[PDB]
């Protein structure tokens, strides 16, 4: 298929950012697209084969490199805040009817690494009314005060990830929708049979995967560094 | 504007090595008939050919063994190339060619000259050069005092200049007698009436 | 040259047809693939059509091509909620051997779950060291953010307890506060429940 | 194979080492245009034909990518048999009638293979204009080299041709 790398990156304005892409389809053409709201998919660079790179529609700020028939790589020599977007890699045969895309990369170019905050996850137990009116028990999870929106939320009932009766919001919400650096908050749900929630032998856990800094960055604040870790909150039966 | 379309070279699965691809479109009577031929050349050894008169990739050498057999299997390749007779040939002829090459008409430039300095009653040669004309169809005839002189007339072959213009020189053996009027006749499809340049003895 | 897709986003109810349109300027276009992208992953080919034909039907999805007005239309029938995504409309001039594809801006699809027999209610949950919960409401009602700031009201959601049925909407509001005023800035059903 | 008009659309020539390529368009012996492979722009022979027609220079870059690919595969399929050199030959003639006072000199080299040629007994280059390689039926190539000149009795001109098929360079005087 097509596996972009890394899937999430946070960087500072002025530094070098190098996205990479590998393919196992024996294709000859590779492309680098960026997706933005109100502007659709845009072509940046592409390559007909190892050794040659051809400019796309928006090649400014990026450089291309096709050192292998399987490898294509972007290069942000001088990063800017205008670059933050979701970048995509693709490929297709010559005269290739179809395009095989990658999974996607979320890039966040920030001016200062100060506003990078991990999330605070909390689980709320269902109201006794819903247990007595609907025979259902809805747990709600809140991950608050995090930046940027590079988070993924999972539930874990009895040590195994669940999907039946689960909901999460489409996109996060800004706590102060007027600041350029407003922290985000995402809400989720989990509904289970009331008789299954009243059994205290079952535990309900709420796990957030945070994508922030890496083990090769410099943290210059009294606060703890916002590395990529797991934030979890758990409740039990009653 | 109009669109020139090139064929889709089908792909394959101190020394020097050369590879070449062709896409020949043979037009007769306009688009009344077209024959399409694609040629794959490696080191001046044509090894694979597709001919619209055949309808199937054929091997021209033992090196064409795989590529011909392969391109015939996957119809996404064969049906594409087969159909290139309309998408590349007919399209180019009926489209961009009519607005360019099949519309170029350049009238010729006719000048007569004496190769040896004029000496009355002594034999000499006249040269009627005809330059810068397109297409190639042209007929040049020599007249002496109103009489088609075909004897002692030698014309060079058609000359390709390479910039969509031609060139023809037509030498005439003659002897200047005072009063004689030598005229060069040039008939070309880009001339509403034949051009006649004279040379008085 | 450019390609346009309208409307920028669409919302359809379950079991009924969605219609996503697309128009192109360059008359030389002949290949029209459609790429469907779900949240979190890249786009993948859904259905294509060549200018020679007027429609290719692939079960639920049919494209209708109009060479005259240079217009397109994708028809999704008996749409299930698994279709809510973004739909791009691409077009390439195959004769030009470009390799470029030139996508449209893409429409966004939202499939409303067909609800029947809902009892809309508002609950309050425990901190388990406050949150208001508005569940089991019909999908016809649209939720709006609280007039006040600091009132953190989220957009609707769909829950599907695979075991017993079940389609159930939900929306969580919280601040730093009484639940009877959470959806005050929103059009709530007159027959809601407030314990 | 005779016909009235002949279109030699999509001429793709590649050779390594050197990664040398070429993509041209011919019609009735004359070249409509070539594609500049380093500038990624179509360069027409006749500028007039530029305003009347268009060709996406990207419709070749890809073809040459296919041709580079097939060459690498075929070089191995033949146990790496190198190409045979070929002795070129030139013929020099003027475009318009040479009147001794305006004119340009053309050197027509034929039987060129491989397509690597270098075109008053002194190095001169006023307004030289070379063309891309033209295809021959024998799959060698020919190429023309214009020269912009003014004729005078004291002045004679030559055409130098450097090729691997020639043990030493040769020249044709005019």
């Amino acid at each position: 298929a097509v596996t972009q790398s890394p899937r999430n990156k946070v960087a500072v304005t002025g530094g070098k950012v190098t996205l990479s892409c590998n393919q196992t389809n024996n294709h000859n053409n590779m492309y680098w697209y960026r997706q933005d709201t109100g502007h659709g998919l845009r072509l940046i660079h592409y390559s007909y084969g190892a050794g040659s790179t051809e400019k796309g529609d928006i090649p400014d700020g990026y450089k291309a490199s096709r050192p292998s028939q399987e490898n294509f790589s972007l290069i942000l020599e001088l990063a800017t805040p205008s670059q933050t977007s979701v970048y995509f890699c693709a490929s297709g045969d010559f005269w290739g009817d179809t395009l095989y895309f990658g999974a996607g990369t979320r890039l966040s170019v920030l001016e200062d690494l100060k506003n990078v905050f991990p999330p605070e996850v909390a689980v709320f137990e269902p109201s006794e009314a819903e247990i007595s009116h609907t025979q259902k028990a809805t747990l709600v999870c809140l991950a608050t005060g995090f930046y940027p929106d590079h988070v993924e939320l999972s539930w874990w009932v009895n040590g195994k990830e669940v999907h039946s009766g689960v909901c999460t919001d489409p996109q996060p919400l800004k706590e102060q929708p007027a600041l350029n650096d407003s922290r985000y908050a995402l809400s989720s749900r989990l509904r289970v049979s009331a008789t299954f929630w009243q059994n205290p032998r079952n535990h309900f856990r709420c796990q957030v995967q945070f994508y922030g800094l890496s083990e090769n960055d410099e943290w210059t604040q009294d606060r703890a560094k916002p590395v990529t870790q797991i934030v979890s909150a758990e409740a039990w039966g009653r | 504007r109009v669109s020139y379309y090139g064929p889709k070279t089908s792909p394959v699965q101190e020394r020097h090595f050369v590879y070449q691809f062709m896409g020949e479109c043979y037009f007769t009577n306009g688009t009344q008939r077209i024959r399409y031929v694609t040629r794959y050349i490696y080191n001046r050894e044509e090894y694979v050919r597709y001919d619209s008169d055949v309808g199937e990739h054929r091997a021209v050498t033992e090196l064409g063994r795989p590529d011909a057999e392969y391109w015939n299997s996957q119809p996404e390749i064969l049906e594409r190339t087969r159909a290139e007779l309309d998408t590349v040939c007919r399209h180019n002829y009926e489209g961009p060619e009519t607005h360019t090459s099949l519309r170029r008409l350049e009238q010729p430039n006719v000048v007569i000259s004496l190769s040896r300095t004029e000496a009355l009653n002594h034999h000499n040669t006249l040269v009627c050069s005809v330059t810068d004309f397109y297409p190639a169809k042209i007929k040049v005839r020599w007249f002496r005092n109103g009489q088609e002189e075909t004897v002692g007339v030698s014309s060079t072959q058609l000359i390709r200049n390479g910039d969509w213009t031609f060139q023809v020189l037509v030498m005439l053996e003659m002897t200047p007698r005072r009063g004689e009027v030598y005229t060069c006749h040039v008939e070309h499809p880009s001339l509403k009436s034949p051009i006649t340049v004279e040379w008085r003895a | 040259q450019q390609v346009r897709q309208s409307p920028q986003s669409l919302t359809v109810w379950e079991g009924e047809t969605a219609i996503l349109n697309c128009s192109y300027e360059n008359s030389a276009f002949d290949y029209f693939p459609w790429y469907q992208q779900f949240p979190g992953e890249g786009p993948a080919l859904l259905i294509s059509i060549l200018s020679v034909s007027d429609k290719k039907e692939d079960g639920r999805f049919t494209i209708f091509f109009n060479k005259r007005e240079k217009k397109l239309s994708l028809h999704i029938a008996d749409s299930q909620p698994g279709d809510s995504a973004t739909y791009f409309c691409a077009a390439s001039e195959t004769g030009a051997n470009t390799g470029k594809l030139t996508f449209g801006h893409g429409t966004i699809l939202r499939v409303h779950p067909n609800i029947q027999n809902p009892d809309p209610a508002v609950y309050q949950l425990r901190d388990s060291k406050s949150v208001c919960l508005f569940t089991d409401f019909d999908s016809q009602t649209n939720v709006s953010q609280s007039k006040d700031s600091d009132v953190y009201i989220t957009d609707k959601c769909v829950l599907d307890m695979r075991s017993m049925d079940f389609k159930s909407n939900s929306a969580v509001a919280w601040s730093n506060f009484a639940c009877a005023n959470a959806f005050n800035n929103s059009i709530i059903p007159e027959d809601t429940f407030f314990p | 194979i005779e016909a009235d008009h002949v279109g030699t659309y999509g001429i793709s020539v590649y050779q390594s080492p050197g990664d040398i390529g070429q993509y041209t368009f011919e019609f009735d012996g004359d070249e409509l245009f070539y594609v500049d492979l380093d500038k990624k722009e179509t360069v027409w022979m006749l500028p007039e034909f530029g305003q009347l027609a268009s060709f996406d220079p990207q419709g070749g870059l890809q073809n040459i990518a296919v041709v580079k690919h097939n060459l690498g595969v075929l070089t191995k399929r033949s146990n790496s048999t190198p190409a045979t050199n070929e002795a070129p030959q030139a013929t020099v003639f003027p475009k318009s009638p040479v009147l001794l006072g305006p004119n340009t000199l053309i050197c027509f080299v034929d039987n060129i293979f491989p397509p690597v040629i270098n075109i008053n007994s002194k190095s001169v280059a006023d307004g030289v204009y070379e063309t891309s390689f033209f295809v021959n039926r024998d799959y060698s190539f020919h190429k023309l080299s214009y020269l912009t000149f003014i004729p005078s009795d004291d002045d004679i001109y030559d055409c130098k041709v450097e090729h691997w098929g020639l043990e030493e360079p040769v020249l044709k005087h005019w």
